[PDB]
């Protein structure tokens, strides 16, 4: 007979001991552990709600991969990717380039907690997390690899995070700050609670639904499989936050959650927002990005924070407002600067789409629609050259994204500048500037793509030189997803 | 040669626009307009393009030159339609 | 326009078509792209300094650590296939020997030997789990990191077996303190003080190459020879067929770790000066490993012979690597 | 370490012994074993070419089902079946009804050889065969069960072989004769060599390709998985035939192969022929049924027979000729008598299809096309009532299929009648009549649906009474697959 | 028009939604549709007569044998999942004990006991395989047939283990005749003549209900108690840990067969007269099973005690069924 | 009432057609025609439908009655166009 898990589970996390031959501070260096003066004894109160043991892990995860790899092999010769909507193809190319190597780097962020957390339940759950992100980084390479012969853009599943392309820099900026350069306890909070529990758990459910709706059962099966792994490790920050709050550290905990949720939001506004509102074909749009955010993200955050004894971040109301705006700017920026990305952005501004946008966002046509009006006229009137740029946008020094906001009849674009030790910094929002000011030594001497351009680091110092610096050449440089097919509706 | 950031009225994005230290505000607005008017913003020929410092809202006169404006490199400037 | 390739750009021109192992394992760390600023933030942050000092400045040197290849070619998919088979085996042993009544047949004297020499190993195996997961995060190539990933999972597997059996023992012999006493044994029993000193010191060796040497080249072969080999043999001769089999099952993982450790030392020896760097670290750590084996094995039945055999078997691991 | 399979495999089939407490004839009754005076010692020369042991079996087959059931679950909510071509839907309904319970009965036919074969390698391979058909019968119930709420026709996956519907009777007639009422050695020859090796191994490859072409990846994955099991057990008749030929029994062996291949062909001409030439949409037709037969069936038979020391059946030339004809009759018969089946036959006679038919079968339009001309005129001219029958066709007393052949300008329909012990029998071909005459006591007192009608067994003795006797009611009774959409091309 | 149902027509109105087991297992034989002409051919063929005499005319009677349900609910998919886990266990034992050198440590005297009492069981297990695959093809309900299908596969599994170990033994002790001598032992050794007479006679009991009684109710519990229970215990006490474990692993299959055999007898007892029909068949076959146990176990070490225990354990199986 | 099997000229299938023992061959052909002409075979009104025994090709005269034809129940008859 076998024991019941509950009868022996605790012995798997009865693993703390009092060091003698080295000191506790030596064994758990504060810059790595982040124990914050809270004793080993008080960290041992850490109790993860979802429990799993090694034998269960290997058995369940063996079946997951049997399934997902089976689906892939069955559907491979069907060549769906060749007849998929090109906004769908672009959604996948963006997904893989932005995420595959950051999934893999997340296994290091899990390894940080596995070695350095004082809570023994955290160290074991992080060992399972480290395994999970290993899976994710690998399967999100194996899957796009199938397509390398279709387009060099699929090479960017591996290449992207090795480049200075601006979206890559913006992705490393986010991940390196949230998960790679923080102590174990901060990683548990910023990565697993704010980003994974807070955003990607529901994002992936949505994305698998969109994939299935697009007719892409390989990618739907991939994403849905990865998603089932998330909560096993995303659970780790909730317990850490409880211990910080119960001990003397609620403000420290509040501040980490505030920073992490804002930075996550900014990444989401460029990587997810445009996809939902513009790349997904109109007849497949279940709800708007704003609607998705309110139903599946924002409410859940308030619930989590309440239950933990924390407050809504100071910027919450502003954040709610920005659901009407920010991603429309990130979309227009990415489409306008399309040769600077490795996928083809879908303009998404046909008459039919524009009336959808107007319902989902009253005011769209007379703000966003204004810029799109001009763009559309130029394409109708044979001046495509005025639909691509001849300069760089201003980049935020926190999130490494263009500073953009409401245009047209309610113009409201602002720069939250800051002069600090003789340098002038630019910020796309009040929250972005604040993330800098609460910890300036963490960001001070970083330079964004614009900073580098202005400093002489991009040579030839012209647009062509900037493209080469970003590793982009014809064949991967983006262009309109539907090859301007939507222009025919306007003549 | 002097970098500024152009926040052009009715555009959606702030952009890097190199200007010259000898440019008048009028010639700065011209240089900015190039990256916005007929791109993304419709002309307004009943109007005159003015330059103001984004940070504090200070309006620069049309003839004032960059050299005399007391700008920090990379300073953000609003380029607004006036009469 | 750039034409589509047959494989990833970094593998293009490999003659033979890349394996799944190469496709999903190679050239994945991006912190090594910019040694002056590993992470995409201010260059003076504590983590930037940690990685420059302990990854980039290691005296163990190679110009292309990304060329490293795991000789077992493990990937996550094949790790879980392999280990689900091995766990079907171990969990069958546990199930069928309990059936059986195996624990009820052990002698009182052996039961006491288990409390002293077996169950406290939950601390030592978790300390190895921590050791190898530190190697993971500071190694300079994704293929070196992945070997450490799967080894960490294995050390967690050994901890988990030990946790399970400790409960089963406590159920059978509730007066012995199985489950309750191991921390005090690990912290206070002379038999464990060689190991505990060794692993506590090894856990603060932050240089990636030193960490590898201290954990994989020195500590692990000493742990494996004392706790799997010598205790497992003793178990078998004492009637404990479960532990005899369990320890042999775990040794299969240990043999895997030695295989990749040997491949890495091999690669390191391609560069002049690396053997001496590795031999110097081995010479620093070897005496603590001796102390470890000495203290543990001397306390076992036929202790002196256990010491001699543990010592030469573990030295032999390093000998066969040059 | 483990041994190599080859080092111990023989001991798994070293299982014959000399009985003492019962006699050899008692232990292996001749009506069950069919050892044909060939000694136990000479049967032990049996050597199956493909070897497998229990541990390998359970491991490989566990992975097969993990895959196939995974594909099914992933694609289930997509509801492909609701938007599939209705000729595709009908192909599946026919497949499942005709085959699911006959797959399961094949496990009994394998069990016959497992108990009664004197060749110990045959007894073990038949135990694996018995398992395989168990799988096939089960998975071909689990899969269609998904659809029971879409149509009562899906109930017939289970119900069909429990009815007296004429295609069901024709299927039991075939399977009961080939595999359920023959001695072990005859089963190895008639089932595994002639039918499984000879027809279904390649048929299933074709069918999985057609499914994938139709966009049905669930059914493609099902069929392709089942197909990989076939050769493990289909191999069993080749060795039996070698032993019969090497001993004094080549004529007995020839006669079993002749009967089995003819009966298989007849089933194939009604269940597969119409599907390839008429139900599969024109733009998805890779080759004709005749082309498929010549490339993948007929050549392979000649090769197998040559290598075994056997001859081409006496009817081979006639069989080749009938590739131009027989299935066109079975199609027209099934479409004309469509309320008497549980799927909707696809007429398949549009202008475009009719020019395809003319290329694949020169002469079609002026023979088959004649009957279809009349049918088409009636539908164009609002006389649908003349496109359904008011009588029963004559049924063959061997294969239990309508006697049908070339119509129109080269009329060549013949009945190979036989008077035997005071009863007049009807036969659709010279070969059918011969299968009867070589073994009349096996078929004598069987009555087909027409015989029963004429004897008073179907009451009310009218068409409506015949439908009820066949368990058919509105909702399952067939009609035109495309609801006569193809008639609009003719007005 | 007939409206779509939620389940198969034969299961419609089951209250609770049918299990996968019910969906793929029930009401599948069509030979039982027409008892006067089982098969779709002339009614006087030998096979029509065989089924009327040995399925339809059996004195073991029920009006709805299709109501039978396997208590383990096995289907092909769940059989292979279960048995792939169990084979990972057995194949691990084989692999790890060979590693090990287990066979090299057995005594000469035990090795000779294996040649006489263990390896010839390849004949007996194959005779059981034949026995149960005959039940398969003559049972009157698909759910009864499927229990016999999976039991046949299990008896093939036991034969296969025995074949493998026989080779491993022959490799270790090539002078003993492992692999070469078993047929002569099975055919000529007094120890096996009780079993061989029992199984040869049982193999010609063609009535489905008699076949079930003779094979599953009488022969199997005698085989399992002699060869798995008593020999396995002896193996363990004699140092043969592999066979001790192997036999216990196989007994898990045997316990499954008894579970469905017990469910079927249970169902049969719903009808008056069936207990007496079953007790009469048990009384015919029981004395040959006694002879079997007597001849085999008397020849083992401590033979008389083996006989007494084999006899009551096997009788107990039937006792607990009423 | 007497069953025959009708093999109608230019049709593709033999069919069961009950006739009466009192029918003339002409009235048999009529009964058969009902299941083939305008179904599947076009009329030929320049022609006369004749009945011959399928097995041996014996032509029956138009006026000959079934009762006198020496048919086995279920006998197959060709129904052919003649003048
Ligand atoms: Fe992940
Ligand atoms: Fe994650
Ligand atoms: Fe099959
Ligand atoms: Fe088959």
């Amino acid at each position: 007979s076998m024991l019941k898990r509950e009868d022996w589970y605790d012995l798997t996390r009865t693993t703390n001991w009092t060091p003698k031959y080295v000191t506790e501070n030596e064994l758990f260096p504060e810059e790595m552990s982040g124990a914050r003066g809270i004793s080993m004894e008080a960290w041992e109160k850490y109790d993860e709600p979802y429990k799993i043991t090694y034998p269960e892990y290997v058995s369940i995860q063996r079946e997951k991969d049997s399934g997902a790899y089976s689906i892939k092999a069955a559907l491979e010769r069907d060549g769906f990717v060749d007849r998929a909507d090109p906004g769908w193809v672009s959604t996948m190319q963006l997904h893989f380039g932005a995420i595959a190597l950051e999934e893999y780097a997340a296994s290091t962020a899990e390894a940080r907690m596995a070695r350095f957390a004082k809570a023994p339940g955290n160290r074991n759950m992080a060992t399972f997390g480290m395994m999970d992100e290993n899976r994710h980084g690998q399967i999100q390479l194996y899957f796009p690899y199938a397509n390398v012969k279709r387009s060099r853009k699929w090479d960017w599943a591996h290449k992207a995070i090795h480049t200075n392309e601006w979206a890559a820099i913006a992705a490393r900026s986010f991940f390196d700050d949230m998960m790679m350069t923080r102590d174990s306890v901060a990683v548990s909070i910023m990565l697993t609670f704010a980003f994974e529990t807070g955003f990607t758990n529901m994002q992936f459910l949505g994305l698998a639904a969109d994939a299935a709706e697009a007719g892409d059962h390989t990618f739907a099966s991939l994403i849905s499989s990865i998603q089932t792994d998330e909560s096993r490790h995303a659970q780790q920050g909730g317990p850490s936050l409880k211990i910080l709050v119960e001990n003397g550290k609620k403000d420290e905990a509040q501040q980490m959650v505030d920073v992490a949720i804002w930075r996550s939001w900014k990444l989401f506004s460029v990587l997810t927002g445009p996809i939902m509102d513009y790349y997904t074909p109109l007849e497949s749009r279940n709800q708007s990005f704003k609607e998705f955010m309110l139903e599946w993200i924002v409410a859940q955050f308030e619930r989590q924070l309440l239950d933990l004894g924390l407050d809504k971040p100071w910027y919450w109301d502003q954040f709610m407002q920005d659901l009407d705006e920010t991603h429309h700017g990130m979309h227009l920026g990415v489409w306008y600067w399309r040769p600077t990305v490795w996928w083809d952005p879908a303009a998404g501004v046909s008459p039919e789409e524009r009336e959808w946008l107007e319902e989902k966002y009253p005011g769209w046509n007379d703000t966003w629609g204004q810029c799109w009006d001009v763009i559309t006229d130029n394409l109708v009137n044979g001046k495509p050259e005025l639909t691509v740029p001849e300069t760089l946008p201003t980049i935020c020094n926190m999130c490494n994204l263009p500073i953009a906001h409401t245009p047209g009849n309610k113009w409201n674009v602002k720069d939250y500048q800051l002069e600090y030790e003789g340098r002038l910094y630019h910020f796309g929002s009040e929250a972005d500037r604040w993330c800098f000011q609460i910890d300036p030594e963490r960001y001070k001497n970083h330079t964004n793509l614009v900073d580098r351009f202005l400093k002489g680091e991009i040579q030839p110092a012209d647009l062509a030189g900037a493209l080469m610096y970003m590793s982009l050449e014809p064949g991967v440089m983006g262009d309109d997803a539907h090859d301007y097919e939507w222009v025919k509706a306007y003549q | 040669t002097f970098p500024i950031m152009s926040n052009f009225e009715r555009d959606f994005v702030i952009q890097l626009v190199p200007v010259d230290t000898e440019d008048t505000m009028d010639q700065v607005a011209e240089k900015c307009a190039y990256h916005s008017i007929n791109r993304r913003v419709h002309p307004q020929p009943e109007k005159i393009l003015r330059v103001r410092r984004h940070e504090d809202g200070t309006l620069f006169p049309r003839g004032m030159i960059v050299s005399d404006a007391g700008l920090r490199p990379t300073e953000t400037l609003d380029i607004i339609f006036m009469d | 326009a750039l034409k589509p390739l047959k494989t990833w750009s970094h593998l293009a021109g490999n003659r033979r078509r890349p394996s799944e192992y190469e496709v999903v394992s190679t050239n994945l760390h991006y912190f090594t792209d910019n040694p002056e600023r590993p992470w995409e933030l201010d260059s003076n942050l504590p983590m930037q300094t940690w990685y420059k000092k302990y990854c980039f400045d290691s005296p163990l040197k190679h110009d292309d650590w990304n060329a490293f290849r795991d000789p077992d070619q493990l990937v996550y998919r094949t790790y879980n296939l392999l280990q689900d088979g091995q766990e079907s085996y171990v969990q069958g042993l546990f199930d069928q020997l309990n059936d059986r009544g195996h624990d009820q047949m052990l002698t009182r004297e052996w039961v006491e030997t288990l409390a002293r020499f077996y169950t406290p190993a939950r601390y030592l195996f978790h300390a190895l789990q921590m050791g190898s997961v530190y190697i993971h995060q500071i190694a300079p190539a994704s293929t070196i990191t992945n070997c450490a990933t799967y080894e960490t999972a294995d050390h967690l597997r050994w901890l988990t077996h030990t946790a399970y059996r400790t409960r089963e023992l406590a159920n059978c012999y509730p007066d012995v303190g199985f489950g309750k006493r191991e921390r005090d044994v690990w912290e206070n029993d002379p038999a464990w003080q060689g190991f505990r000193e060794l692993i506590e010191k090894a856990l603060i060796a932050w240089d990636w190459g030193e960490a590898f040497t201290a954990i994989n080249l020195v500590t692990k072969p000493a742990v494996e020879e004392a706790l799997l080999q010598q205790l497992g043999s003793l178990a078998q001769s004492e009637g404990d067929t479960l532990l005899g089999l369990l320890a042999q099952a775990q040794k299969r993982d240990a043999e895997r770790h030695r295989r990749w450790s040997s491949a890495l030392v091999k690669m390191a020896l391609e560069k002049e000066g690396n053997r001496e760097v590795l031999q110097k670290w081995v010479a620093k750590w070897e005496p603590l490993a001796d102390k470890a084996i000495e203290a543990y094995c001397s306390a076992l039945p036929d202790g002196e012979n256990a010491i001699v055999e543990a010592k030469s078997a573990s030295r032999y691991v390093r000998q066969m690597m040059g």
